[PDB]
């Protein structure tokens, strides 16, 4: 069984930007 | 035998003969159109046979 | 080459519209068919280049590399389906495709003439290897060994293609005839040492040179064994292959700049080959050593004498078989055990005779034994060095001395030994894969006994 | 794997650039570097300087 | 564990089911056709009667025709006394010297 | 006999004849005979038959003859066409001087195993020769580069040549 | 050390690091009218004479 | 390059001199191509719409190869005329300075001092 | 042009031929053992002869049966010279290994791939011919790794023996140090000689063969078990009797010393050579008799014997005792 | 199979750390000395301190005898280094 | 193991003993060529200047 992307592999991404930082805040 | 389905199944073996076969036509079909130096280089500058009417197709 | 390239084209539909069952009998079988075909341009004229066309013409350094795929690729459609069993019919064929894609653009590549066709064919072997290393890999940097890869071949790449270009306006054409017959002598000016740099350094990273090869052990360990094979066998070469091609109008300016990268070269070949000792997955063992003799064949490029090129030459055709033999028997063990350290799966020998061997005669190949192929191709090069610069001998010397011991230390510790009592999952050896290590090891010693033909154009 | 990972993965993230490891880089790394280049420069000028003298042995070497 | 994920397969061997299994794939009679198209075409037609092939080329870089002139001249010059080759590859005489 | 002694010298073929005074008899002579016997005798009846069957169909070959072309200090600057002959013309020179000293060579390693022990004394004929075909070798072909050409080899010509003609012009006032 | 330390922090990391880090100040304006005719406004006379693009 | 030459009129394909140029064949391979292109857009039309990829609606692929072949023919006879034009201009525009085109005193390498590298 | 350089070259091919009967499984498995002792005492047998009209006559040709390449100048062919050394060489070697390996039949008795066994002491002993009977130094070097990796796996032969194959590779990193001066020679010889031949090198007259005299003394160093390279022989002898009674006895470890008395024409140009050689004779006698006093043990002791005696076998090479070194080897 | 807690972390700071690597490395808070912090690496492995595989028990029932190793038990940064068949740790008696 | 073998001699040799007679029956029936001077005339074929038969007719099929 190959690495298929799991929830915590999905949710490195999904919102806002995926470079967050102080400035993204909320 | 159910021949038809004999043909189904082994039609797909005939593509690349068939390609091969057609490659070579191309390729064949590529040096007529660069005869502009038959019998003109210096080192195979020879006569013209009296039957053969060309050094080389 | 069209009898090579159209039967190659035409490969596509028989796959894509194949039964459920017969996609790998007929691809393996049409693609023996034009192994055979191309099996032919090993027909070379003493010196004149075969020209077949204006686009396409081959020599003594295209075609045996060209053979070279063309007889690899049934041995991807024989090592995939193993690994590809359970999977869809459509994504099956295409996985093919992307293997019969690949394999038409590097003959593409290898019988181009322009070298502005040859940099596009070159770089366009990447979209197909990127699907096969991320889409079907199995561990978890192949993600990240796609982004490596890509754009580690990419920042050599555009360079070159701006080089390119000013060549094309400055000289008048990128014909590799053309540039050789009109070659000019090049100045040493800065501007002409940068065009230098961006035509050495795309080639130099597929090399790769030390350094920059952190793709390899981040994207050969990562791949499908089917993309491995194509990787380390042909794809390393194609900066080789591009090296050669270009240092016509690259001269006598290297020689000056040669000295850094030699030595980065010649110095890295010690230290890739040490890390090769102190290893824990094969594969990374397995890519290490093919960065090591890539490395010797750019120390053969740049010294740019005859024997420096034929034992080159020899170098890449008998690690791209040596390589792709290792590679599959790592493989084998690795699906035989579902985990790849060399320590969890050891003294296999007793259990899988015939592996055993495969195994001994891949080490003994990239050993270098003689008189084979891989030895001669060494040995040239060495002699070529030694001409250049004496110290050198001793560094070659270091190298295979380090690498006999890699060469056998796997095998050493993966069969040599005692097996281990909890793992029962190796059953007996399918005949699919000693097979597939024969029609990998049979050509090595038959062109071992001819090695007239894998020379180059030098000879 | 607990080894494999510590010794494959663990290594850059745990990493952090302190004067001895930029020090080690810096002798390791690049530090041969020199060594091998002059050394193997100097072998070069020096034989160049004794072919285009002619203070070298020629007669039988054809082949290169 | 948030993720609806069915269980790991096991590694089905291939030898469970037809002991003759050749490793390639579940159904013995494609399986049995898959070896013999790979153990003919491998090996008889591209490794045997490739081998003769490449063994059995026509002229290869013009050795034999470079050794059949060679000693034709070795024998024109040796006779002749004239030198068996030249240091010049090129007549010095067309050669328009600079200055 | 395939070669001339024009072309391959070979030293004339001298052997003693010992006389085996004592009444021990030399062995190796019944091992020739034996082997003259059964060995020599199969295989040369074997000979006959199949020469005699080459000799029923012989078919015929020659050797491929080669006009000379204009060469490189005769073809124009950039003229691909004169260029292309002459290259190909250079190439063939160079692999007929490359087989020129390999026949030297064949032949002088040919005289040291004649010679034997005394091959030091029986052999500097030909070692000049050797010597010499090396030496000029070496100022017409080497030191030209992975990508020798006819042009390259014309360059390293003219430098030669007016090397030469300066040294002798500043030496001999 | 020389691998997997001082050969990623060479070239890939250092990069990868480079974006990363600048394209978060590029892409996190707050989007406000205000700030951006400002900064319109600010390149007007930039391009105007400052760089002398008009000469 | 072309878009200020003298004579030319707006917005219409082929200006009725490019038909004293070789028209291109009809088995011309960039032609032909083309029409391959005809074919992909069929397959990706069926795969697109859920449908047999091969088999389905043999007139909508069949309509697709015939309508690239055709823009292909006009866009290859266009693509034919400005080359022409390219050279045209060219060789007139040679011609008519003489000046600013010399001529080369031909010699040969003979006499040409091309030094030579010594590779070591 | 006599029965010489017939019956020399099949004194070879006999010999081939068991491995090819093997691979081909035609041969019984069961009487093979047999079959390669009879194999190599009629190699014994045609091998007498040579050595006959050699004695005679003094007979000595040079056989390029097969030309393989030619790089433009280099005309490599797959030679053979029949000499004095070659010559005497081949009925002894034949003799001690008939000899041992019927030992082993005896001793080898329980070990169930006592087929591959016998097959490999062959391997070996076809390696060591054409390392013998050598023609070009590439002939040469393809002998020198044969018989290294031979060795390598015979060693190895338990290969469940950690410690084997721990004493296998210790062994063949030794040799691999010293090939690199076997190498080097080889590029020197083509480099300014242009010659891979010993005729040619000999003939060439070569007086200054500095570093590649010092490259020779490095590979017969490495390969004799000379000091620095001399403790991979005690471990090899880890290893079977019979593998300890026919590559570790006196074949290989003397084919250091072989390759130095083949090249002996050259040998006696660079006297620093001739003092090395007496150094590393002289003080691996001492150190591997010293050695051997006051161990306790049969087989290693008899391994510092061993190592001794190629010692003291190279010592007369240093004085250039080419011949007498030659004979010793016999011995 | 393998959760997070298995794959080795970051060098450990507080007792609760060092603990915490110390159940993780299958072992107790005593036997558990960190890797020395330094930037090199490792950080959260435990230092097996120098002895090879040669200085085991050779009548223990280990459950890897080839190496002589216990299932389970932590092995050295440098197993492969200090193995059997390499470089040896054990005393001599000179 | 010894199926796989079994198949690769069966099939390696199945196609390597016709060649292998084949090639000596066109050695010692067929012949060999030899060496003269143009006939005065004659223009050679591209597969005339070989030694042996099998090159003559392979460069006289494909070539
Ligand atoms: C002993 C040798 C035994 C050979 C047994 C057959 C298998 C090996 C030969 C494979 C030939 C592959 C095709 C080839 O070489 O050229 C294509 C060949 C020749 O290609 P071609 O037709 O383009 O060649 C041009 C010259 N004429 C037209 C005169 C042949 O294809 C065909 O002959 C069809
Ligand atoms: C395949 C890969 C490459 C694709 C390249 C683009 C192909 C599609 C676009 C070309 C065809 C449609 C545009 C041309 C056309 O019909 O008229 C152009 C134009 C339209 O008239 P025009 O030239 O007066 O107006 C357009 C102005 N330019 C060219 C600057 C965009 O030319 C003509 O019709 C001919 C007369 C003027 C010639 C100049
Ligand atoms: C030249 C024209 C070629 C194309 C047309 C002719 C095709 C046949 C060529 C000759 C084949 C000879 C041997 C035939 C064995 C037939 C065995 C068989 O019937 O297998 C069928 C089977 C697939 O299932 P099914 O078809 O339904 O039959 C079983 C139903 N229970 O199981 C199977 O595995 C299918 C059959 C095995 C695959 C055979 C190999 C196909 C390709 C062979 C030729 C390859 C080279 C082509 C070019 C040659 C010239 C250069
Ligand atoms: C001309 C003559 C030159 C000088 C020759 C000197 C050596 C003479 C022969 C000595 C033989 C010694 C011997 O056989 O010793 C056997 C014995 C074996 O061990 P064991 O039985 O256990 O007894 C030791 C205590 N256990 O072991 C011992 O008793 C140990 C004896 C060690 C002797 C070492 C001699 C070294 C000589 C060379 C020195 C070079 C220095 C430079």
């Amino acid at each position: 069984r190959q690495w298929q992307p799991d929830v915590e592999w999905a949710e490195q991404f999904g919102g806002a930007v995926m470079y967050p930082t102080k400035e993204t805040a909320h | 035998m159910n021949v038809l389905q004999i043909v189904r199944d082994h039609w797909v073996h005939i593509l690349v003969p068939v390609g091969f076969v057609f490659g070579c036509y191309l390729d064949r079909r590529s040096d007529e159109k660069l005869t502009a130096f038959r019998n003109k280089s210096l080192l195979f500058k020879r006569e013209l046979r009296p039957n053969e009417e060309v050094t080389w197709k | 080459m069209l009898k090579i390239i159209i039967p190659t084209t035409m490969l596509l539909p028989m796959t894509w519209m194949s039964k459920h069952n017969m996609i790998w009998i007929n691809a393996t079988v049409h693609s023996l068919l034009i192994s055979l075909i191309s099996l032919s341009l090993l027909n070379q004229l003493g010196e004149n280049s075969l020209n077949f066309s204006l686009t396409f013409f081959s020599d003594s350094l295209s075609a045996p590399l060209l053979v070279l795929t063309t007889w690899l690729l049934p041995l991807m459609l024989m090592a995939s389906q193993s690994h590809l069993s359970k999977e869809t019919t459509t994504r099956k064929k295409l996985y093919i495709t992307m293997l019969i894609l690949l394999q038409l653009f590097l003959i593409m590549t290898f019988t181009a003439t322009e070298l502005i066709l040859f940099y596009i064919l070159f770089e366009a072997t990447l979209v197909p290897t990127l699907i096969i290393i991320t889409r079907w890999g199995n561990q978890t940097e192949r993600l990240n060994a796609g982004l490596y890869f890509l754009f580690y071949t990419l920042a050599g790449s555009l360079p070159l293609l701006v080089a390119l270009v000013y060549i094309q306006n400055t000289t008048g054409s990128l014909n590799f005839l053309i540039i050789h017959y009109w070659s000019h002598p090049l100045s040493n000016s800065w501007s002409n040492i940068f065009m230098w740099l961006a035509c050495i350094m795309a080639f130099m990273v597929k090399m790769p040179l030390y350094g920059l090869h952190l793709w390899l052990p981040k994207a050969h360990v990562e791949a499908p064994i089917a993309g491995s094979m194509v990787l380390a066998a042909v794809l390393l070469k194609l900066g080789g292959y591009g090296m050669m091609r270009i240092t016509t109008i690259l001269n006598p300016l290297t020689n000056y700049m040669a000295y850094p990268f030699l030595m980065l070269s010649m110095w890295g070949m010690i230290m890739t080959s040490s890390i090769c000792l102190r290893q824990t997955d094969l594969k990374s063992l397995i890519a290490y050593s093919s960065v090591s003799h890539m490395a010797l064949v750019i120390v053969a490029i740049m010294i740019q004498t005859p024997w420096s090129f034929m034992g080159a030459t020899a170098l890449m055709i008998a690690h791209g078989l040596t390589s792709s033999m290792l590679f599959c028997l790592a493989n084998t063990n690795y699906e035989r055990v579902h985990s790849r350290t060399m320590i969890l799966a050891r003294g296999l020998q007793t259990l899988l005779p015939l592996m055993a061997t495969w195994w001994l005669m891949a080490s003994l190949t990239n050993l270098a034994l003689p008189p084979s192929i891989n030895l001669i191709g060494e040995l040239f090069i060495i002699t070529a060095s030694f001409s250049w610069s004496n110290i050198t001998i001793i560094l070659m010397g270091m190298n295979m001395m380090i690498t006999a011991l890699y060469s056998l230390y796997m095998l050493i510790t993966t069969q040599r030994g005692k097996y281990t009592h909890h793992i029962n999952n190796i059953k007996a050896s399918f005949t699919r894969e000693n097979a597939l290590m024969a029609l990998h090891i049979l050509p090595l010693l038959l062109l071992t006994l001819n090695p007239k033909m894998i020379l180059g154009p030098l000879y | 794997i607990r080894w494999t990972y510590a010794r494959s993965a663990n290594i850059y993230p745990n990493f952090r650039p302190t004067p001895k490891t930029s020090l080690l880089g810096a002798l390791f790394g690049i530090g041969p570097l020199f060594f091998w280049y002059y050394v193997f420069k100097t072998d070069r000028d020096k034989k160049e300087k004794l072919i285009q003298e002619g203070k070298l042995d020629q007669t039988f070497n054809i082949s290169y | 564990i948030r993720l609806q994920e069915d269980p790991d397969p096991e590694d089905e061997n291939l030898y469970e089911k037809n002991p003759d299994s050749h490793g390639y794939d579940k159904d013995p009679i494609v399986d049995l056709w898959n070896m013999r198209v790979v153990f003919f075409f491998g090996f008889s037609i591209v490794l045997v009667l490739g081998s003769t092939f490449v063994a059995y080329l026509p002229d290869y870089r013009m050795q034999e025709w470079a050794r059949r002139e060679a000693e034709r001249l070795v024998k024109y010059r040796e006779a002749n006394g004239l030198p068996l080759m030249e240091s010049n590859c090129f007549d010095p005489n067309k050669i328009q010297l600079p200055e | 006999d395939s070669w001339d002694k024009d072309v391959y010298p070979e030293p004339p073929r001298r052997t003693p004849a010992p006389a085996p005074q004592t009444s021990l008899p030399n062995p190796v002579t019944y091992l020739t005979k034996i082997f003259d016997l059964l060995v020599d005798r199969p295989v040369t009846l074997a000979r006959e038959f199949i020469e005699q069957q080459h000799a029923k169909n012989r078919y015929y070959y020659y050797h491929r003859e080669f006009r000379r072309v204009p060469d490189i200090t005769e073809c124009e600057e950039k003229d691909i066409l004169c260029m292309f002959e002459a290259e190909m013309q250079w190439r063939r020179d160079y692999k007929v001087d490359q087989e020129i000293v390999n026949i030297i060579q064949e032949r002088l390693k040919a005289c040291q195993q004649r010679e034997g022990e005394s091959y030091r004394q029986n052999c500097a004929k030909e070692l000049e020769q050797f010597t010499q075909v090396s030496k000029a070798f070496q100022d017409r072909y080497s030191d030209l580069g992975a990508h020798y050409s006819a042009r390259k080899c014309l360059a390293k010509q003219k430098q030669r040549m007016l090397a030469e003609r300066k040294a002798a012009k500043e030496a001999a006032a | 050390l020389l691998d997997l330390i001082w050969l990623e922090t060479i070239l890939p990391k250092t990069t990868s690091f480079i974006q990363m880090k600048m394209s978060i100040m590029v892409s996190n304006q707050k989007g406000l009218i205000k700030l951006y005719f400002l900064s319109f406004l600010i390149t007007i006379m930039i391009s105007m004479t400052l760089f002398n693009y008009h000469e | 390059m072309m878009s200020g030459r003298p004579g030319r009129v707006p917005l219409q394909f082929l200006p009725n001199e490019a038909r004293s140029l070789p028209p291109p064949k009809l088995t011309d391979p960039r032609l032909v191509y083309m029409g391959f292109l005809g074919y992909c857009s069929g397959l990706i039309d069926n795969a697109i719409r859920r449908r047999p990829v091969v088999s389905a609606g043999l007139h909508r692929q069949l309509l697709y190869v015939t309508s690239f072949v055709f823009f292909g023919y006009y866009l290859l006879k266009r693509q034919d005329y400005m080359y022409a034009l390219r050279d045209h201009d060219m060789f007139a525009y040679v011609k008519s300075h003489p000046e600013d085109f010399p001529e080369k005193d031909k010699k040969t390498y003979g006499e040409i001092l091309e030094e030579f590298h010594p590779v070591r | 042009m006599n029965p010489f350089a017939s019956l020399t070259l099949t004194t070879l091919i006999i010999l081939t031929i068991p491995i090819m009967m093997s691979n081909s499984n035609i041969y019984k498995t069961n009487l093979y053992p047999n079959y390669v002792k009879t194999t190599v005492s009629y190699a014994f047998t045609l091998s007498l002869v040579p050595l006959l009209m050699f004695m005679h006559t003094g007979q000595e040709m040079i056989i390029s049966n097969w030309h393989w390449m030619t790089l433009q100048t280099v005309e490599l062919s797959l030679s053979f010279k029949m000499d004095y050394f070659s010559v005497m060489f081949i009925p002894v070697a034949l003799f001690v290994t008939w000899s041992i390996m019927e030992f082993s039949m005896w001793y080898m008795h329980s070990d169930p791939f006592i087929n591959r066994f016998f097959k490999y002491l062959v391997l070996f002993l076809i390696t060591m011919m054409i390392l013998v009977t050598a023609n070009n130094l590439f002939q040469l070097f393809i002998g020198w790794e044969g018989v290294g990796i031979m060795s390598f796996l015979l060693i190895g032969w338990w290969h469940g023996r950690t410690d084997a194959n721990t004493a296998a590779l210790q062994a063949i990193l030794y040799n691999r140090i010293g090939d690199i001066g076997f190498v080097l020679s080889m590029a020197w010889f083509l480099t300014h000689s242009n010659a891979w031949d010993l005729q040619q090198i000999f003939m060439l007259n070569n007086e200054c063969p500095n570093m590649p005299l010092i490259g020779l003394l490095l590979a017969a160093a490495g390969k004799s078990a000379q000091f620095g390279l001399h403790p991979w022989l005690p471990s090899a002898m880890e290893g079977p009797t019979p593998v300890s009674a026919l590559l570790h006895s006196s074949t290989m470890v003397v084919a250091g010393v072989f390759l130095l008395i083949r090249f002996y024409p050259l040998m006696e140009t660079n006297k620093l050579v001739q003092t090395m050689t007496l150094c590393l004779g002289a003080i691996t006698t001492l150190f591997t008799a010293l050695c051997a006093i006051t161990q306790n043990d049969i087989k290693k002791i008899v391994a510092f014997s061993t190592s001794s005696q190629l010692g003291l076998m190279m010592v007369t090479i240093g004085i250039n005792q080419p011949h007498l070194a030659f004979l010793h080897i016999c011995m | 199979h393998v959760t997070k807690d298995m794959f080795p972390g970051p060098y450990p700071k507080t007792p609760e750390e060092r603990a915490a690597a110390a159940k993780k490395y299958n072992m107790r808070v005593e036997d558990y000395e960190p890797y020395p912090d330094d930037g090199m690496g490792y950080g959260d492995y435990p230092k097996l301190p120098d002895r090879s595989q040669q200085e085991r028990d050779p009548w223990y029932d280990w459950d890897h005898p080839d190496l002589r190793l216990n299932w389970g038990e932590p092995i050295h940064w440098d197993l492969d280094m200090y193995i059997r068949n390499r470089v040896d740790t054990s005393p001599t008696p000179v | 193991d010894r199926r796989f073998l079994k198949l690769m001699r069966f099939y390696i040799l199945l196609t390597g003993i016709p060649v292998a007679i084949g090639i000596t029956l066109v050695n010692v029936f067929i012949g060999e060529a030899e060496l003269a001077d143009i006939p005065e005339g004659y223009v050679p074929e591209h597969w005339e200047y070989f030694k042996h038969p099998i090159s003559r007719w392979i460069a006289r099929t494909f070539y």
